[PDB]
Formats: structure tokens, sequence, C-alpha cells
């Protein structure tokens, strides 16, 4: 409703770096808000794409950002009559970023990994890796839970069970308020998908550089399955956390699996031991239900509510015709221990191929009326097809069915404006929470400041 | 296999000293080396892994350094607990191989042994055996050489030695030497002697007795 | 007596006709003061109205092109007629309606194109050996339904990029089957092999030279190939006047849009042709798989009939996609593609078994209604589609066009066309809302309040400005 | 906390077999590799092999192929080292090890399991008084414990009374039987003035002999 669309703030990275693919707010030890922006195709040392992370200080005029430097050198360790190898070329560092306390987690989902033992090998595969930085101190650490040292023949002899070679850990990420990092790995267990969790503090204290294969004892991974419904489901394409079982001492995990059960798509709510509590099945095949998930309480009863994006949903129109527009589903958590029910609201896109629902960002309370609100992206929507961000206001019964405000893309065609969203933080310290929108196709981030309601 | 040559075999040092153990491999191992500690009559404790990294809970006076095929464990300011055995282990290749070992012993002023010879007991002689026992107590350093002589002639067949660890109190060492003969052979000779060679005396410390005579 | 034409109390000829389609106007000077000029055409002649001065339009419908339905689609090129009439003229007065007919025939001996798009992943190794004589056996069978058959061939595997593609050891790139005891081709996305030709032995021989490749993940990149095979007209060689059949064979799931993010690919599919002179799809490693909606747009735009010839283990999957891509047919393929011949022939029958009408560019003020006559002269009201037909059958629909009010633009045209058909019925509409006596009006008439008005159709109207 | 609790000391005959255990305490045995190391005083530390209890795959030093057989049961969270066709040279202390962080390191060690191979039966000790020969200010007595099996034995003077100034030496293997000796030093005014006794207890055969030192 009250985001200012006139005086925007633009930050920009290098050309072709895909600056703005991911972003998040970051507060330092003194509570000063910055923006952390991932750029997954920034050039490395050998003039090859490796990705990179930028830490932008808040300035109303915007501009360029300093780099949050990570090591981009390939690594080799000859130990235990084996050879460990990490390949950071086209690893995509900055394809997801997330902030917790004064720590930044940047992940490279396509970092490759191989183990050589004479004439055998593990196979060079994208296990993924994440990089952790404490900018104020300079501390650095890595976390790569899917790295193994098992040779390729063993997997064949055991029918490819527990095969974490193509995890792509860091594809999606989130951090519980207690400080547990949860990584989505859609390719784990031969493209079923897995989750990996470990406390940030234990990632830092158990990491030493050059070890390449180290244990993190407090870490916890999900489990393989023989159920065909999970095959090629990409369990972990999107991840989120929330409170869904009534017990406040437990944190629950929300996991998107947009090709679950032969591209039906699904979202599951689990406990921290990855035991399943509820499962939201998709509505239409290939709609990519579960592409994006969001957790926030919209109706103000203190019970977290769930949102799920299906950006390829095809709306039925006259003359038996279908129109890919994208759809968002709202599920309101009921009172006490009961399953989540049918959707309380359906939001369907307007523009053909607009991909409404590609990103869903909680805004906090934007108009300060007592109900939390959200922003939904349609990165190829709008009457010009340049991109649109739609704001929906919370209310006692759920969400309003019509948007209160629409942000049209200030960038040219192909910018993918809205592909990444993040709200619910007040960056200019005016009492109202603000919204940052990424446009990786234009290598830019736009900051929308909320202002008092007119 | 990779050979771990660990030097020195032992060293006598004092509290607060700054000492350094070294380890040399038959080939490069690129920091894939560990450092262990075995307190006397107890199990092992890890000190270092991957060349320089401290195992959790280890005091910071320990430190690893080195590269290629030459590494060094260092203790800045020795504590009373640091007097123990230390081994290096390589894990650059299977099979894992260990160093020889390095004992840290307490340094103190030299001391000559207190020798004492003991003829067989009446009880043991009435059972058909005969054992002359020679105790050598409270000396420093540990290096000592016992020699048995029957009628002035050296004897090597049938001796059974035993040493004690450095004593907790005075930090000296002690040794037991036991020659064992039959009863029939014990009485073919008259003179029985043990000769103690220690760096505290150019002349061997000698004690002896004569059979039947007292 | 008084009717709606007189009791409404109209003020001009235009306002008269707009009351009801049964009204008319008398532009005669010698008409009594009390007598109305807006009446039934009978009541006006009854009141001695000069016949030439009677404005009365009648909503009609006369044909302009009425070529007869062809009996064989063979022979002539684009001189075949499967819809009659091809063009009519429609005239409607306000709030009226008129009816007309259209005839549709599924013409016998119509040319056919069949592009065989084949999964060539290592799971299809044994299938490739069962179709080495397909091109001739298929020519033998289709010859009973058409004399203008053209066949072609294309192959796909998946996107040649990690993790779909094994990328180690270096030998594995030239031969993915390295770690086994065989040789296979390097991975490829989609390659065009044989342009649509009538020389069916070219099919056999190109097939006999094909071999499989190998990738890592069970679903394959077939949809990428369906897109290219559709939007690359000139390379595949579809003909303008022929039935286009796109046979898609596979034994596994398929990748869909947004899967490409597992290879770092985020750029949406642009629906453009990207198959160069080397006959390989060049955007395979830089462009996402196509969405079911983008595919449907291009298949319909090129009049392509997609045929899902898949194996039992995935028939339900592709039957469900078939419902999201209207016009698609599914057939069950044996594990070796041994029954692919009979499958194609039954699909072609199921394809031409339906006639469904479609309306393009219909004005908003026009509403239509249809009465179908499928089977033996059986009338089916409110239906615009026929089913259960055979090659050579003919159906007809009765159409009625109802106009609401009178639109600003007085001439518009729209199209009635069967789905997938070349021919179409063009309907040129003309909205007869005015009167001919208005073309001969007298602005600033001495008769009308000292020039303050205009004289038209025998009455005085207040002129422009008043 | 991480702890490795091994089995108790084993006493076995040559030609027989023994299966040592290593139970994980405070963690899942499935987490890391588990190694086995053999320690002897002369030869030193030797690497036997390792197992990954997550799948059961093993590696061995070729020197130990045949004798050592490493296994792991995730259920009881325990790893095992099985020795076969035991010999004198198999008499050693056996440790199990696991790494802290590094996949390939050796940081956490169990207390150790003592294995002794011998054909000896349960022999009781022979206790002999050691009095000097027929002068100075200090005097030293002794006590010999010969031909007892197995270990250990407990030796005191005057039943724990005389404790300071004593040197009890480590036992020595003498043809399948053990020998131990202890000295004790006092002043000339104390002996033979005060009765001194050598109290020896060998619990295995359950014997407690005490000899009083008598001069010559
Ligand atoms: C291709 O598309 C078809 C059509 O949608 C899919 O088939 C459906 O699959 C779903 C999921 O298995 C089925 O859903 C179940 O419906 C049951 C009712 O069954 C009746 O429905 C028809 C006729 O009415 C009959 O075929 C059938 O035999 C029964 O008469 C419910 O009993 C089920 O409820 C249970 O499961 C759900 C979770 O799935 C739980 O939430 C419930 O609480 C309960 O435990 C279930 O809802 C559906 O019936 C199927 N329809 C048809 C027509 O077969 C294919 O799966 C799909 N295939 C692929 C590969 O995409
Ligand atoms: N964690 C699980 N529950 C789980 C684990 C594995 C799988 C899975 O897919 N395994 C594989 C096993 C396999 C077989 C042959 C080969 O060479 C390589 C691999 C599988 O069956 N393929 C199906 C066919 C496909 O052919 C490739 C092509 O067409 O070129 C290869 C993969 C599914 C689920
Ligand atoms: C389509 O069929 C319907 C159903 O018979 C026709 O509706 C009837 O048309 C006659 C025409 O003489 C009327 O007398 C009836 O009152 C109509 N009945 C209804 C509307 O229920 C309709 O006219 C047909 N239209 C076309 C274009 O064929
Ligand atoms: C309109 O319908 C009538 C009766 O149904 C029919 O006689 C007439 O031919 C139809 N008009 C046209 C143009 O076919
Ligand atoms: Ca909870
Ligand atoms: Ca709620
Ligand atoms: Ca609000
Ligand atoms: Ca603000
Ligand atoms: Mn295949
Ligand atoms: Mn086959
Ligand atoms: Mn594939």
């Amino acid at each position: 409703l009250n985001l200012d669309p006139v005086q925007l703030t633009f930050y920009a990275g290098p050309n072709g770096s895909q600056f703005g693919f991911s972003l998040d707010f970051h507060k330092d030890s003194h509570g000063r808000v910055a923006i952390v922006v991932g750029a997954p195709r920034t050039l490395g040392p050998s003039q090859e794409e490796t990705g990179g992370v930028f830490l932008c200080p808040w300035r109303a005029e915007g501009g360029q950002c300093p780099s949050l430097l990570f090591d981009l050198r390939d690594e080799t360790r000859n130990v235990g009559s084996q050879t460990l190898q990490t390949f950071k070329a086209r690893q995509g560092l900055g394809a997801s970023v997330v902030s917790w306390s004064d720590v930044i987690v940047a992940c490279a989902p396509w970092q490759h990994w191989n183990v050589l033992e004479k004439t055998e090998e593990a196979e060079k595969t994208p296990v993924g890796s994440c990089f952790l930085a404490q900018p104020e101190s300079g501390r650095r650490a890595e976390y790569s839970p899917c790295r193994g040292n098992t040779l390729s023949r063993i997997y064949v002899e055991n029918d490819f069970s527990w095969d974490k070679r193509y995890c792509e850990a860091g594809f999606s990420s989130v951090v519980t308020q207690a400080g547990e990092l949860v990584l989505g790995a859609p390719g784990g267990y031969y493209f079923l998908g897995l989750l990996a969790q470990a406390p940030v503090a234990d990632i830092f204290s158990s990491y030493r550089p050059g070890i390449l294969l180290w244990h993190v004892s407090s870490q916890s991974l999900s489990f393989d399955s023989s159920n065909p419904e999970y095959f090629d489901g990409y369990w972990g394409y999107s991840v989120a956390v929330g409170e869904f079982d009534g017990d406040l001492n437990t944190t629950e995990y929300v996991v998107g699996a947009p090709t679950w059960s032969w591209t039906l798509g699904a979202v599951e709510i689990l406990d921290s031991y990855y035991q399943r509590l509820h499962r939201l099945r998709g509505e239409q095949m290939a709609s990519y239900f579960g592409h994006s998930v969001a957790v926030t309480d919209v109706n103000g009863d203190g019970r977290h509510d769930l949102l799920v994006g299906a950006p390829l949903y095809m709306e039925s129109r006259a003359d038996r015709k279908l129109a890919e527009v994208g759809r968002v589903y709202l599920f309101l958590q009921p009172r006490g221990p009961h399953a989540l029910g049918a959707p309380s609201l359906l939001l369907t896109g307007t523009q053909l191929y607009g991909r409404f629902g590609s990103a869903i960002a909680p805004l906090g309370d934007l108009d300060r009326d007592g109900y939390n609100d959200i922003a939904v992206a349609a990165p190829y929507g709008g009457p010009s097809g340049r991109g649109q961000v739609l704001v929906f206001l919370g209310q006692s019964e759920g969400l309003r069915s019509r948007p209160s405000q629409v942000l049209d893309s200030p960038f040219p065609t192909g910018s993918a404006f809205g592909f990444s969203l993040r709200g619910a933080v007040d960056i200019d310290d005016n009492g109202y929470p603000d919204l940052i929108v990424g446009a990786y196709g234009a290598n830019q981030v736009a900051v929308y400041r909320a202002q008092p309601v007119v | 296999d990779i050979l771990m040559t660990q030097s020195p075999s032992s060293m006598s040092v004092s509290l607060g000293d700054t000492v350094s153990i070294t380890c040399h491999a038959s080939q490069g191992i690129s920091s894939n080396i560990g450092w262990l500690q075995q307190k006397p009559g107890k199990s092992f404790m890890g000190l270092i892994y991957y060349g320089t990294n401290l195992v959790d809970g280890v005091p910071s006076r320990f430190s690893g350094s080195g590269s290629g095929a030459d590494y060094s464990l260092t203790i800045s300011s020795l504590d009373s607990e640091d007097f123990a055995d230390y081994y290096c282990v390589q894990y650059a290749q299977l099979p894992y191989t260990f160093g020889g070992g390095t004992k840290l012993e307490i340094k103190r002023a030299d001391a000559a042994p207190t020798v004492s010879i003991f003829p067989p007991s009446s009880e043991q002689l009435t059972s058909g055996g005969a054992s002359v026992v020679c105790f050598l107590n409270n000396f420093y350093p540990k290096d000592i050489n016992v020699k048995w002589k029957i009628d002035g002639s050296e004897r090597q067949n049938g001796v059974l030695n035993s040493w004690t660890d450095q004593d907790s109190k005075d930090s000296t060492y002690s040794m037991s030497s036991t020659l064992t003969l039959t009863k029939d052979e014990y009485e073919r000779h008259n003179s029985y002697t043990c000769e103690a060679t220690h760096k505290t005396s150019t002349s061997p410390i000698v004690k002896s007795f004569n059979r039947n005579e007292c | 007596g008084p009717n709606i034409c007189t009791t409404r109390g109209v003020s001009s000829c235009q306002q008269c006709l707009a009351v009801s389609p049964m009204c008319a106007w008398c532009s005669d000077e010698a008409l009594p003061l009390g007598s109305p000029r807006c009446d039934l055409k009978e009541n006006l002649l009854k009141d001695n109205c000069a016949p030439e001065s009677i404005e009365f339009p009648v909503s009609e419908a006369r044909v302009l092109e009425d070529r007869p339905l062809s009996d064989k689609g063979s022979g002539d090129s684009s001189q075949v007629t499967q819809v009659s009439p091809q063009r009519i003229a429609l005239r409607l007065r306000p709030d009226d309606s008129k009816n007309f007919s259209i005839q549709v025939r599924q013409v016998e001996d119509y040319p056919v194109d069949i592009y065989y798009l084949m999964d060539l992943s290592y799971s299809m190794k044994d299938d490739l050996w069962s179709i080495q004589n397909l091109g001739t056996k298929l020519a033998t069978q289709m010859r009973k339904l058409t004399s203008n058959l053209r066949i072609g061939f294309g192959a796909f595997v998946d996107k040649p990029v990690s993790p779909y593609m094994y990328i180690s050891p270096p030998e594995a790139l030239e031969n993915p089957c390295y770690d086994m005891k065989t040789t296979c081709l390097p991975m490829f996305g989609y390659k065009h092999v044989l342009t649509l030709t009538d020389q069916v032995t070219r099919f056999n021989e190109e097939v006999k030279k094909q071999s499989v490749s190998r990738n890592r993940d069970a679903p394959e990149g077939g949809f990428d190939a369906i897109m290219q095979a559709t939007v690359c007209d000139e390379k595949i060689g579809w003909r303008n006047d022929a039935s286009h059949l796109l046979v898609f064979t596979t034994d596994a799931k398929t990748h869909i849009a947004l899967d490409g993010r597992l290879a770092g690919i985020v750029q949406p599919n642009d629906g453009q042709c990207h198959v160069g002179s080397d006959n390989h799809y060049s955007a395979s490693t830089t462009m996402d798989y196509p969405s079911l909606g983008l595919m449907t747009e291009k298949l319909s735009q090129k009049n392509i009939n997609l045929i899902f010839a898949v194996t039992e283990n995935v028939v339900n999957l592709y039957q469900n996609y078939s419902e999201l891509i209207p016009g698609t047919t599914v057939g069950v393929l044996s594990m070796d593609s041994s029954n692919v011949l009979q499958l194609i022939v039954d699909a072609y029958g199921k394809i031409r078994s339906k006639v469904e009408l479609e309306v393009r560019d219909l004005p908003e003020e026009l509403s239509l209604s249809f009465n179908a006559t499928c089977l033996n002269n059986e009338v089916i009201p409110g239906l615009k589609s026929c089913m259960g037909l055979k090659i050579g059958d003919t159906v007809s629909f009765s159409i009625e066009a109802k106009v609401r009010g009178c639109p600003q633009e007085k001439e518009k045209s729209f199209t009635i066309k069967p789905v997938g058909f070349k021919d179409s019925l063009i309907v040129q509409v003309t909205f007869d809302c005015d009167c001919a006596c208005q073309a001969q009006a007298e602005p600033n008439s001495h008769r009308c309040n000292n020039g303050n008005g205009t004289f038209e159709c025998g009455v005085c109207r207040c002129g422009p400005g008043w | 906390e991480v702890q490795l609790q091994q089995s108790g000391a084993e006493l076995v005959k040559p030609g027989a077999s023994v299966k040592l255990s290593c139970t994980a305490s405070g963690f899942n045995i499935k987490d890391t590799y588990v190694h086995w190391v053999k320690q002897r005083p002369e030869q030193g530390l030797e690497w036997i092999g390792r197992i990954d209890p997550a799948n059961g795959y093993t590696k061995y030093d070729p020197k130990f192929q045949g004798k050592a057989t490493i296994t792991a049961d995730t259920s009881s969270n325990t790893a095992y080292l099985q020795l076969s066709s035991l010999t004198s040279e198999d008499t050693a202390v056996y440790y199990c090890v696991r790494p802290l962080y590094d996949y390939y390191a050796m940081d956490y060690w169990g207390q150790g399991t003592s294995v002794t191979v011998s054909s000896a039966k349960t022999t009781a000790p022979s206790v002999y008084p050691l009095a000097p020969v027929c002068t100075g200010s200090s005097v030293t007595l002794g006590c010999l414990v010969k031909g007892y099996f197995p270990e250990p034995v407990t030796l005191t003077w005057n039943s724990g009374s005389l404790s300071s100034g004593v040197h009890t030496f480590p036992a020595v293997l003498q043809s399948d039987l053990y020998t131990l000796s202890s000295s004790v030093t006092v002043t000339s005014s104390t002996w033979p003035s005060q009765s001194i006794t050598c109290n020896v207890a060998h619990p295995a055969s359950s014997t407690k002999v005490d000899k009083k030192i008598e001069p010559r």
C-alpha cells in the first residue's frame, strides 16, 4: 500500500554478473542494516565465472558495493592414499544468500568435487558448498555436507542408495532463530532431494582450511527413500522454517518439492528430525507447486501461516483453453493440533507467462494496521512483460484477494525484476519495514522504502 | 611404507623449558601428520592434526609446524603434566605408520647408585634353584650397565633385568638384576659379583659375596 | 392498431428502425399530421404511403464463395476445399438475428507429414533395433489412406551439461559408456536427422546409422526437442497443406520448465528456432526447457498434432500431460517399440475423427449459437463439435448470429474455422442501422424553424450544436 | 562428550581366538572411521586397520591380513577386532581410535585392551626372603616373587606399614611365568631390631604368603 514508487534506490554490480540473483538484509553487531547481494556469475581470478557476494551499506542514493571476499582457488589434498579435489569454476557462489546475527551464509550450489584413488574416482559431481563469513571479524568457514570419499564402483554395487554426489547443497537455505543452518539439496540421493542442518557455531569451530573432508558432529541430514513418488522430486528446491506443531521449543521445517509424484509438486512440513507432519499436494501437473514457500502469520492469531507458489499454473479460460499465469496458495494454521486444510485463498496471475508466484516475501506489517502482509513477484508479468511485484495486505480472515499496490519494473526487458525478494526489515530507521527487489538480468537491486500511509 | 623417523629418543629437561620434538618421513606427506601424547601407564591423547591444528581441549603451549617431510612439535614452558611419551603419525598414505617415540624425563643432578647383592635364600636352595639378586637404586641419569661375574669370569646366560620409571619423588631411576642358576651349578663356584658401570664413576661400583662364607 | 413502433414515439428514421426489427419508416411528404410514419410496413401501405418512400431493411444472408467439397484431397495443391461455403455476406438490423450454415468434410486422401522424434538415451538401446524397417513398413500401411506421405527423423537425449552428463574421466565425454564395456555417442541435446521426404528408404538408412548416448538422470530432455521440431518449419520441412504428425517416443519421465536450474540454467525458453546448419540445438546448454503452455502455443500455431507413443510404465504420466495440451494423442508403446507402426495409424484415425468449430475475431456485440449434425442427420443443439468420424464423412452446423443494439463501426468480419483445418468460412457482416434518406438530408432547412434545423426523411431535426 | 569404552583385558592360549570390543559413548559409531592400533614396548605402535561402520567396508595393513578381522554392529554402537591363531607375538595392548574433525586423523583413543597369550596354568608365587650378607649406616632388604601366573600381584611390607623407601620392580616374563622383586631401605638401628615382613597376595590362585626377613 505505502511503498514509495517514486524515489527508489538502485545498487548495481558488474555487467553479466547476475548481481541480484539472491539477497537478504544484514545487521552488524551494532544493529546497522546492510544488504547482502549474491552475484553467481561474477568473474573469478582466472577470468572464469565463479560467482561472488557483495555487502552493500545503506545509502539513499545507492551506488556500487564492496565485495565480501571468499577463496576462489581450486583445492587439492593428497591424504589417505586418495586425492581430494574441489572445482570452483562455474560453482555459482551467490546463488543463495542468507543472514543470521552478524554472520552471512553464501552458497555455491554447483561447486564440483572429485576423489581420485589410483585409476578409480568418485566422479566429478556438483555436491555444492556454502561459505560463511563474519564480516566484522574477518572469520571464514565452509560447510559441504555432501562431500564423500566413496569410489564410483561402490555406489553401483549398492544400487545408488545414499548417493549424495549431486546434492547441490545451498540451492536454497534458511537459518532458524536458534542459529541452525538448514540447506536444501535438490539433487541429493539421486535427485530425490535432501536437507542438511548444522548449527552455525559448530560449522565455525569444526572447520579448518585445507581439510576438505571434515566431520560436523552436530549436523543432521535427511533420509533416502525407496518410494517412487519422491523420485526426481527435487525435495529442497525451496526451504523455510516456522512453528506448526504447537510446541514452541521445537522448530519445524517447510520443504518445497516442485516435481514430487511425477511433477504433481508438493510441500511438506516436518519436525527437526525430518519426520513428516503434513503434506500439501500440488493442484496441477508441471505447475511447479512448491517452487517458493513462505511462512508468516497473516491473520494475526499468532499461528504461522504457509504460502506456496506455483508460477506455471495454467488457469482455465473460456473455450476450454489454458493460460499459464502462476498461482499462489494460502494455508491458515488452525487452532491447536489439527492438519492444515484446503487453501483459504487462491491468488492467480493475470499476464500470460508472467510467472506470478515465483517469489513470495513476507513484509511484516507494511501499513502498521496489526496484520502482516506479503509481496508476490511476477518477474515476467505486467502489461509490458517487464516484471511486477504485487502487495497483498493481511486481514482477520486471511489475505485480501486484490493487491493494495503494484510495483512496475524500473528496469528494461528481461531484467527478471522480482526473481528475488526480501522484506520485513526497516533499513532507513523510519518505523516502517521496507522491501528490496532483485533484478539479476539487469545486474541491479531496487530498494523500496515504506512511508506513512497517505 | 612411509618411514617415520622421530628424534630424539628421549630428553631430560626441566619445568618451564621450551623444547621441540622433530619427525622426518621417508617422503613428502604435505602436513598430513598427527601428534599424540601417552601419559605414563595411561591411554593416548591427541595433540595436533593436519600439521598445526590443535585438538579441542589441548593447551595452547603446544604447537605444530613443519612441511613436506619435516615437522616439529613444540612445548613452550613445560608443565608438570607434560612429562610423557610423544609419537608422530602420518596419514598421507595407507597404511598409517608411527614414529619411534619420544620420552620427556625430568632433569636433575647426577647421583651414583646404591648397589646391594643378595645370595639365594635357604628356601629356594632347598627346592633346587638359586638366584643371586642385585639391586641398584636411585641413580641419575638412567644409563647404566650391569655385569655379572662368577669367580671373576663374566656371565651373560640367565640374567633377568627390570627397571623402574623415573621416581615421582626424587626423580631417580632404579634397576633389579637377577641371575638364576640351578642348585647343582650354584655350588660349583664360590665367588659371585655384580659390577655397576655408571657415568658417576670411572671405576665400576662392585659388590660381591662368597658361597659358604659369611 | 398502435404497436411498439408508434407507441414508442420516435423522432427520426434512425430511431424508428432501432425500436424493433419489424418497424419501418415512411419518408413521404403527403402523410397526415396525426398519422405516424413509424409503423409496420403493412400499416404504412395501408395508409397510402408511397412505396419508394418506405425504409424497411430485412436481415439477410447471401453466399459469395460456395466451392463444392472436394472428394479426394490428393492431386491438386491447396485447391482442395473442405469447408463450404468459404465466404458469405451477412446483413443485420439492430437487435435482430439471422441464421446460416457451414459444411465441414474430413477429406479423403489428404497428404500427411510424420516426423519421428525419438528418445536415443541408453534406456532406448533395444528400441532402436525394432524400427530399422519402420520407414518402409509404415509407407506400406499409410499408403491405404494417403498418396502424399512424407517422413522424417529426429533424436534427443538431454541437456549436455553437468549433472545430466557424466563429466569425468576425460574419456567419458567422448564416450559416456566408458566405465562399462561398450562405446556410445557423446551426449547431445537434440539433433535433426532427416527432413520430411517421400523417399522412405532414406528413413530406413538414416535409422540404421543411428546409435544411442548415455546420461545420468532418468528423465530426458524431450520437450526441448518438441519445441525445436515445431518452430523450425523450414528445417523439418512441414508442408502448408498437409496433416502434421509429431511422434514422440520415450520410456521415461520428461524434464519440464524450471528443471534447468539444477544445471545453472535460468533463462526462460524463448520459443524461437535455434537449430543451425549443423542440425544440433545450440541453446540446449543455455536455455531452460519449455513450459507446457509455450509448447501448446507453438503446436497450435503450426497445426502440429503431438502423439505420445510411450511405454506402459509412463502412460498415465503422458495421458495426464495430454489433457493439459489439447489435441494430443497417447498410445502405448512396447518395451522395444515393436508396435510403433500400428500405434501411429490408430492415432491418425483418432486425430481425424473429430471436427470442432472455432470463431476468430468475433465482434463483442455479436453472439453466436450452433446446432451440430453429426452421424445420420441427427441434430444436436448447442454443440459446435463432432466426434466418432471417419475419413470421408461430412458434417454440418447451423449457426445464428444475434446482434445487440447497433455498433459504431458499420462493417466487420470474422471467421469460422475447424481446428487444425486449412480452409475456413469468412463472414462479412454489415450493420444496416441507417436509412438511405439520410444520405440526402437538407442541412439548415427553411422548413425547420428558420434554418435552426435540418430536414431529412420528411421530418425536422435540430442541427449540430443544439 | 566422546568416549571409547573397550573390553576388559583378555587371557588366552596360543592357537585360540579372541574378539575385542570398542563401544561408542556419547555419539553414533556410524559417524566416523574406527581404527585399531597395536602397541608393544619394543616394536611400538602398529596400525592394524579401519572400518567404516556406516557400510562395513574395511582396510588393513598387509602385515595383519589373516589375524585381524574388524567388524562393527551399529545396533550396540560397537566395533570389534577379532584375532585368530594367537601367538606370543600377539601379546600386546590394543586401542581403538577415531578422528575428531578430519576424516583421516587419529585423535580419540579408547583406554586400551590388554591381551596376553600363554600356555601357562594358574601357578602360585614363590616368595623368598632376601637378607644381606654378614656395616654402614643404611641397610637394604629384599623379597623375590618367582614363577607365578597370571598377573598381577600385590606386595607390601609389614602389611602396608613400611611404605616409604621402597622399590617394587615391574614383573618380567620368565618362561611363561612371571618374576617380580621388591627392595626396601631403612637405617641400621631398625633391622634386625624390628620385624620386617614381605606380604604377597596373588588373587588369581587366591594366595597370601608373608615371609619375614631373617639375617644370616
Ligand atoms: C494421472 O491423473 C490421474 C487423474 O487425476 C491420477 O489419478 C488420481 O490419483 C490420485 C492420487 O493417488 C487419486 O486420489 C485418491 O482418490 C481416492 C478416491 O478414489 C476414487 O476415485 C475414482 C473414481 O471416483 C476411482 O478411480 C478410485 O478407484 C476411487 O473410486 C481417495 O480415496 C484418496 O484419498 C487418500 O489419499 C489422499 C492422498 O492422495 C489423502 O489425502 C486422503 O486423506 C486419503 O488418505 C486419494 O485422494 C485419484 O483417485 C486418482 N484419480 C483417478 C481418476 O484415477 C494419476 O495419479 C495421475 N498419474 C500420474 C502419473 O500423474
Ligand atoms: N535414492 C533413490 N531411491 C534412487 C536412486 C537411484 C535412482 C535411479 O534413477 N538410478 C539409476 C541406476 C542407473 C542405471 C544405469 C546407469 O547407466 C546409471 C544408473 C536408474 O535407474 N536410471 C534409469 C535409466 C537411466 O538411463 C540413462 C539414459 O537413458 O541415458 C539411468 C538412470 C532412483 C532413486
Ligand atoms: C438450433 O436448435 C434449437 C433447438 O430446436 C432451435 O430452437 C428452436 O427453434 C425453433 C425455430 O422454428 C423455434 O420455433 C423454437 O422456439 C426454438 N426452441 C428453443 C430455442 O428452445 C434453434 O432455432 C436452432 N438454431 C439454429 C441456428 O439452428
Ligand atoms: C435458416 O433456417 C431455416 C429453417 O431452419 C432454413 O430454411 C434456412 O435455409 C436457414 N438459412 C440459411 C441461410 O441456411
Ligand atoms: Ca514447534
Ligand atoms: Ca495465522
Ligand atoms: Ca498490514
Ligand atoms: Ca523503513
Ligand atoms: Mn533414458
Ligand atoms: Mn529397450
Ligand atoms: Mn536425463
